């Protein structure tokens, strides 16, 4: 705060007028424009995050297959023996993590 | 503030009707008709001493200033700084208002070219180069304003003056004047430009004259009187011939630069009337015979291995060598402007071709109508 | 609930960047969009409002729709950077007009000039007698630096409506020193 | 405010506490649309997952022609089948695991085999780590048991030169306890 | 960087019907609308499409109305009844092109960077030519010549999956140029 005074010390008339300003009107006049596109973008993207939770809502539906999972591998893949005593494979698993599965 | 023009009135001839019109322009606020005046003072040729005595008011100007074009702001402070001749303390000035402006107005790309153009006279090699680099860069997605890349060639105009810069300079040199437009500005600064240009595309390695500078009005309508030898020299390459007399007699009139590479012009045009000699029939016997080139390009016998080995290197043709009967063979693929004259020959070619094609398919469709069906 | 399609036409030339109105000339007439499109709803849920720039091109940004609040967040980085150009900002609002989705609403043009326009009193007095053989009211209304009353402006606004048309106003504006409530007194009640 | 020391020092002293209030919260909403492009990520990636279809296991039995092949499912019937574009036609042996299509029910993709878990013992037990430098006083064995063993597949050149083939493997014989598993670790 | 785009025969065929929809109104000579796509290499594929309202004067020829809105739902809604489709570009017909598609592209290549354009003949389908496919590049123009926008061209096919031959193979049942030809269909070839 020895500069806060210090330079109100030395240059009286030539950036009390303009070093107050310059640095705080580019300052106040990028928050007013960083203030409403971030706001904005973020109410448009909870609406999107919506409306796709909505989307997996109705296409994950009851009833289910069950099933075992026989090993993993991944080129996060999957090997699933079915209790239909059917043998698929998947490349893609789904609504759940490869790593927190386990045969 | 106002009397603070009242008391720097002096200097501005016709002082009521621009100095107490500016008073009112700036205390209703308004900051174009305002930028316009301003603009009108410092593009005013005098000595304009009060630079010192406007930046004051300029940095009163970035005072209450809040809505002011950045890009006129720096197009004026170039002047400015132009005018206060001292390169020192004239970089931290223009660093300085560089960095006011770093938002979406891309003026900071013509503050890089303001500093190179300040520093391509002192300390000239170790960030210049830097500072031709960042603004290509920086110019992208956007062709519109055109000074920016009007500036950024002002720097590589400066950069001539390096050893290793004449091609790449005279492809430049195309950039500009073809991104510039208008002439605007006499003929006693462009007839010398089209004389660097000419001189640039003489020393470029790649280039051989590249025609349709020849058509290219900023040469032939600006040194139509004077410096002919030039344009009598590119007529001799562009029509190939050796034509020693005048091909010697731009050597008597360029004194500098051109006794030291005179070796590189014989090397040049005689690997250019290939590229005619070629052109002349139109590959009903391209078998040329040794002797024509030595005939034409005279050079000696034992060098136009060397020479047509030379050319297909470069490859501007794609032929090849018998030595048996020591004929070329010729299959040429380097094609260039054909002087509307020729047009018309090339106009009979293509009608003599669109009837043979339309003929004998009559012929048979005539003949096997029945099964045709 | 008298149906209508309003079609709002703002600046941002470069003559917007400066301070005859005190706050910012921009906030000026951001503010009057803001008391014209709470007009335009609050007297009819059923109506529709579309912007139109006329700096440097006519752009459509949001379309004639009843919607406000993509017209509230258009109105935010405007970007005053253009050159007026204002023969085409008429045909751009008209033929914006002619593709409406319920086509028994009638026609009306808010326009907001504040900058110097610069034409031929020739081509508006065809695009007058143009709207006279179309029937939409243009309502004209003066900001920034104003020219106040060219023979370009008294003359488009006579031929809009002549014999006793509608009354389109014309509305001048004191450059600077005093608010919208010139601007709410005549046109937003009686056109 | 034009220049008192103490009123242009209380100028920005009101300005300094506004500027800094705005530019506060600004990060905040930097992080809180960053977090939400994070979930958003994974919402997509969700929208890419639910459109897989799934795949049949089978297995190679012979092949026919060029693109005439014999596959059999892992319960169900035998079929004829070919490939997709590029899957490489000759990696694909008779005995190889494959991926069919649901409902084309050609090759997709073909897979390796991992069977018969007493085999699986490899993977879970350790290579060591010993270096010859745990193994006590058997040098003279231990480097006998490297020219035969470590040599041929670290450096078949000097095979070469003399002329000669062996990677053939030794016998360990000796009283137990001594040495007959560590030997056999360190070179592993 | 495009090798070739793959027109799936309903899009064209989906242009057709509607140019056909506003020709009992038709005085525009032209269609615009949107075309989506798949976008899976250098090559490029085209399966659906859609249109949009547009109009464009003879006069001045550069006062012209792409729906930003209109485009914004329909496409999503072709989004949440398919989500493997998102758009790649536009189309339109009258192959005397006007000159007001560098207008048409530069605005809506803000949907899509590589945006792309592909001209149908509706009414010229007669000689050698099925569509037409053009891609915007900018440079200056050349070394020493001024600025310029020059659309350039990618060649153009048609494509084939299966459950559309079958639509194709049912539909013909007249001549159809039957399969592998006999030693008339091969002289027709060369004629
Ligand atoms: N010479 C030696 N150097 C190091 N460790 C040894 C030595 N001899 C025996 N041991 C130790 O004795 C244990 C038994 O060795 P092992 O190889 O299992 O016996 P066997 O050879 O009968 O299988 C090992 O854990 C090893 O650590």
């Amino acid at each position: 705060e020895q500069d806060g005074i210090g330079e109100e010390v030395l240059k009286m008339s030539t950036e009390e007028i303009i070093q107050r300003t310059r640095l705080l009107d580019s300052e106040i006049k990028i928050m007013k424009s960083e203030v409403l596109r971030v706001t904005h973008e973020l109410q448009a993207m909870k609406d999107k995050i919506k409306e796709n939770s909505e989307k997996i809502k109705v296409n994950k539906t009851l009833p289910y297959l069950v099933s075992n999972v026989i090993e993993l591998l991944d080129v996060k893949c999957a090997v699933i023996k079915t209790s239909t005593r059917q043998t698929y494979f998947l490349p893609v698993i789904g609504l759940v993590d490869a790593e927190k599965l386990k045969p | 503030v106002p009397g603070f023009l009242q008391q720097s009135q002096n200097s501005g001839p016709g002082q009521p009707a621009v100095w107490h019109r500016l008073e009112e322009l700036y205390t209703k606020k308004l900051w174009h008709q305002l930028t316009l005046q301003v603009l009108d003072f410092v593009q005013d040729p005098c000595f304009a001493q009060g630079d010192g005595l406007i930046k004051l008011y300029e940095n009163f100007i970035s005072e209450f200033e809040h809505r002011v074009n950045p890009l006129s702001l720096v197009e004026i402070i170039l002047h400015v700084v132009r005018q206060m001749t001292d390169p020192n303390v004239a970089l931290t000035f223009l660093e300085k208002t560089r960095e006011k402006v770093k938002s979406s107005d891309e003026a900071v790309i013509l503050c890089k070219t303001a500093i190179g153009a300040l520093k391509l006279n002192i300390g000239d090699l170790q960030v210049t180069k830097e500072t031709i680099e960042d603004v290509e860069e920086m110019l992208n997605n956007l062709p519109g304003v055109t000074s920016v890349h009007s500036r950024f060639y002002d720097l590589s105009s400066k950069y001539y003056q390096t050893i290793g810069n004449h091609a790449s300079y005279y492809k430049d040199a195309l950039r500009f004047l073809g991104c510039v437009d208008i002439k605007d500005l006499p003929v006693s600064e462009q007839q010398e430009r089209a004389f660097t240009l000419g001189l640039a595309g003489l020393l470029g390695e790649g280039v051989f004259n590249f025609g349709e500078l020849l058509m290219h009005p900023v040469l032939e309508s600006l040194r139509n009187t004077d410096r002919q030898w030039l344009i009598d020299t590119l007529y001799a390459f562009n029509s190939g011939n050796v034509e020693r007399f005048q091909t010697l007699k731009t050597a008597w009139g360029q004194q500098p630069d051109l006794a030291a590479n005179e070796a590189q012009l014989l090397r040049k045009i005689q690997l250019l009337c290939l590229m005619e000699m070629t052109f002349t029939r139109p590959a009903n016997h391209r078998q040329l015979t040794f002797e024509e080139i030595a005939k034409s390009a005279k050079i000696t016998v034992n060098e136009v291995e060397l020479l047509v080995m030379k050319a297909l290197s470069v490859g501007l043709v794609k032929g090849s060598i018998d030595e048996v009967d020591k004929r070329v063979h010729m299959t040429w693929v380097q094609p260039r402007v054909l002087d509307l004259q020729q047009i018309k020959g090339m106009k009979d070619r293509l009608e003599f071709w669109c009837t043979d094609v339309k003929s004998m398919e009559m012929l048979v469709e005539h003949q096997a109508h029945d099964i045709l069906t | 609930m008298v149906l209508e399609s309003t079609m709002v036409c703002v600046d941002n030339s470069e003559y917007m960047r400066n301070g005859d109105f005190l706050p910012t000339r921009l906030q000026a007439q951001q503010d009057a969009v803001n008391i014209v499109c709470h007009s335009k709803t609050r007297s009819n849920p059923e109506n529709n409002v579309g912007l139109i720039t006329l700096a440097n091109d006519c752009e459509v940004l949001t379309t004639l729709t009843p919607d406000t609040g993509r017209i509230l967040s258009k109105l935010h980085t405007v970007q005053p950077k253009g050159k007026i150009t204002f023969c085409t900002g008429i045909r751009v609002a008209h033929l914006a007009l002619k593709h409406r989705q319920g086509k028994n609403h009638k026609m009306r043009i808010i326009a907001f000039v504040g900058s110097p326009v610069e034409d031929n009193e020739k081509d508006l007095v065809k695009l007058a007698k143009r709207l006279k053989k179309e029937k939409v009211n243009v309502d004209i209304i003066n900001f920034g630096e104003e020219e106040v009353n060219t023979e370009k402006l008294t003359a488009f606004v006579n031929t809009l409506n002549g014999k006793d048309g509608t009354g389109s106003h014309l509305v001048t504006v004191p450059p600077g020193p005093s608010l919208a409530d010139a601007l709410i007194s005549s046109p937003i009640l009686a056109g | 405010m034009a220049d008192p020391r103490d009123k242009a020092l209380q100028d920005y002293r009101k300005k300094l506490l506004e500027h800094k209030e705005i530019d506060g919260r600004l990060k905040e909403l930097r992080e809180q649309l960053k977090e939400l492009t994070k979930q958003y990520e994974k919402s997509e990636n969700d929208l890419k997952a639910l459109q897989s279809v799934g795949q049949i296991v089978g297995e190679v039995l012979k092949q026919l022609t060029e693109e005439k092949f014999i596959v059999k499912a892992t319960n169900g019937p035998r079929y004829v089948v070919g490939c997709r574009r590029q899957l490489d036609k000759s990696k694909l042996k008779p005995g190889t695991r494959v991926a069919l299509d649901m409902t084309t029910l050609t090759i997709m993709r073909y897979l390796p085999r991992e069977v018969d878990p007493l085999v699986y013992n490899m993977s879970h037990e350790d290579p060591g780590n010993v270096s010859y430098s745990e193994i006590g006083g058997l040098s003279e064995q231990i480097r006998e048991l490297r020219e035969v063993i470590e040599l041929p597949l670290t450096n078949p050149e000097l095979f070469q030169r003399v002329g000669i083939i062996p990677p053939k493997g030794c016998l360990l014989y000796g009283p137990p306890g001594t040495g007959k598993t560590l030997l056999a670790r360190a070179v592993a | 960087a495009v090798q070739k785009v793959v027109v799936h025969p309903l899009v064209l065929l989906s242009v057709v019907d509607h140019f056909n929809r506003i020709g009992k109104v038709g005085n525009q000579k032209r269609v615009v609308g949107v075309l989506l796509g798949s976008w899976q290499k250098k090559v490029l594929d085209v399966s659906n499409s859609f249109a949009v309202p547009f109009d464009e004067d003879d006069k001045d020829d550069s006062v012209w109305f792409l729906d930003h809105d209109y485009l914004e739902n329909m496409y999503g809604m072709f989004k949440k009844v398919n989500a493997r489709e998102r758009i790649v570009g536009w189309y339109h017909t009258g192959p005397k092109l006007h000159k007001n598609d560098i207008a048409i592209n530069e605005l809506m290549k803000r949907y899509c960077p590589n945006s792309v354009l592909v001209i149908i003949d509706v009414k010229p389908k007669d000689l050698g030519l099925p569509t037409e496919a053009y891609i915007s590049v900018e440079e200056v123009h050349d070394d020493g010549t001024p600025t310029s926008k020059t659309f350039e061209h990618v060649t153009s096919e048609i494509g084939a999956e299966e459950a559309e031959e079958v639509g194709v193979e049912h539909l013909l049942r007249d001549i159809k140029d039957t399969t592998v030809g006999t030693l008339s269909q091969r002289i027709t070839n060369q004629v």
